[PDB]
C-alpha cells in the first residue's frame, strides 16, 4: 500500500499533464 | 480523453460498460484484461455473498 498508491499518484501527475498540454483534436498523431 | 478512460474503467466494473471502444491493437489489451479482472471480481462476489 505504500508503492502501489504511489504508482498510481504519479500515472495521475501524468495523466493530468498529457490532458492539458496536449489537446484532442487538431493535428496530434503520434503525439505523447 | 481522462473522463473517457475512467468511466470505461468504471463502466466494466459495474458490468453496464460505456461507448469508448478501444480501436488500436495495444489498448485492446488493456481493456481486454480489465474484461477479465471485473469479471472475477464480480464473480468472486456474488458466489461469496451467497
Ligand atoms: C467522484 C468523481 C471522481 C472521478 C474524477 C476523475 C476524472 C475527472 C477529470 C477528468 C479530466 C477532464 C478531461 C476533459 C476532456 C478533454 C477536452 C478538452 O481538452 O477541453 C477541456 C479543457 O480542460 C482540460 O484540459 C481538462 C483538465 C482537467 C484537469 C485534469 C484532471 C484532474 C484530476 C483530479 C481528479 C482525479 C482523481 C480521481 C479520484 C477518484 C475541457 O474544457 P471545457 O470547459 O469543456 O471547454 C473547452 C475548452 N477548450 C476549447 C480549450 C478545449
Ligand atoms: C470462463 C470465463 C472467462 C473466460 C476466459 C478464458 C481465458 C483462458 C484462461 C486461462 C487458460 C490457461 C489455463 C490455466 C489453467 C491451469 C492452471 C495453470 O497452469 O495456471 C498457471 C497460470 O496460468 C494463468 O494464469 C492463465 C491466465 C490467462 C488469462 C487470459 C485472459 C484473456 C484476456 C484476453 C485479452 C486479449 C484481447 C484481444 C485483443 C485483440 C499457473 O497456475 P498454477 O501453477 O497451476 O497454480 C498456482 C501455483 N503458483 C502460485 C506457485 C503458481
Amino acid at each position: 500500500i505504500g508503492v502501489t498508491s504511489g504508482i498510481v499518484l504519479v500515472l495521475l501527475i501524468i495523466s493530468i499533464l498529457v490532458q492539458v498540454k496536449q489537446p484532442r483534436k487538431k493535428v496530434m498523431a503520434c503525439k505523447t | 480523453t481522462l473522463l473517457n478512460s475512467f468511466w470505461f474503467g468504471v463502466g466494466a466494473l459495474m458490468q453496464q460498460g460505456s461507448e469508448l471502444m478501444p480501436k488500436a491493437l495495444s489498448t485492446r489489451i488493456v481493456g481486454g484484461i480489465w474484461w477479465f479482472f471485473t469479471l472475477i471480481i464480480i464473480s468472486s462476489y456474488t458466489a461469496n455473498l451467497a
